[PDB]
């Protein structure tokens, strides 16, 4: 019914690693990216 | 003449000389970073950029300041 089975199961272990890898990877390269707004100070200084 | 003057008018300064504390300049941290003045009520704009230079001492000075006048200057007001 699905001879696939072997297959697929064995590429999901192979994507599981893969995300596990990536996931954390990408979210620190958006981190940095973000960063200079994640800490950016903001002052008012009206006139007067 | 002028050595004549120094020991004349600065001599004066001797007697004891710094015996109780001195002061030598501490490296000062150079930050990449960005400060943003918005006031859109001036009509033209004012924007200094710049990365850390070496100091006065550096022979590398030199040719910084060659690369620097190729960039140059410009003004309205120049005719070229
Ligand atoms: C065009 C756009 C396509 C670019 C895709 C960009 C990649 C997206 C990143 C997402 C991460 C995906 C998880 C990684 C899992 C993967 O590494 O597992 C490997 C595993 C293979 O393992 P084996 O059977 O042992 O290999 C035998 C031969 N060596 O492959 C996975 O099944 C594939 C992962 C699927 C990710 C889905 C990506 C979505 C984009 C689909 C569009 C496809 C376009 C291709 C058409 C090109 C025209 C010629």
């Amino acid at each position: 019914a699905e001879p696939e089975h072997d297959h697929r199961k064995r590429m999901g272990l192979k994507m599981l690693l893969m995300m596990g890898l990536l996931l954390p990877l990408v979210y620190a390269m958006k981190r940095h990216k973000w960063s200079v707004l994640k800490s950016r100070k903001l002052a008012y200084r009206p006139p007067k | 003449q002028l050595l004549d003057l120094a020991q004349k008018h600065f001599s004066g300064l001797s007697g004891t000389y710094d015996e109780d504390a001195v002061p030598t300049l501490s490296p000062c941290r150079f930050t990449g970073s960005q400060i943003c003045h918005r006031e859109d009520g001036l009509p033209l704009a004012h924007v200094a950029i710049a990365v850390e230079g070496p100091g006065w001492a550096h022979p590398d000075n030199v040719a910084l300041q060659v690369a620097n006048a190729i960039i140059g200057h410009y003004d309205c007001t120049y005719g070229g």
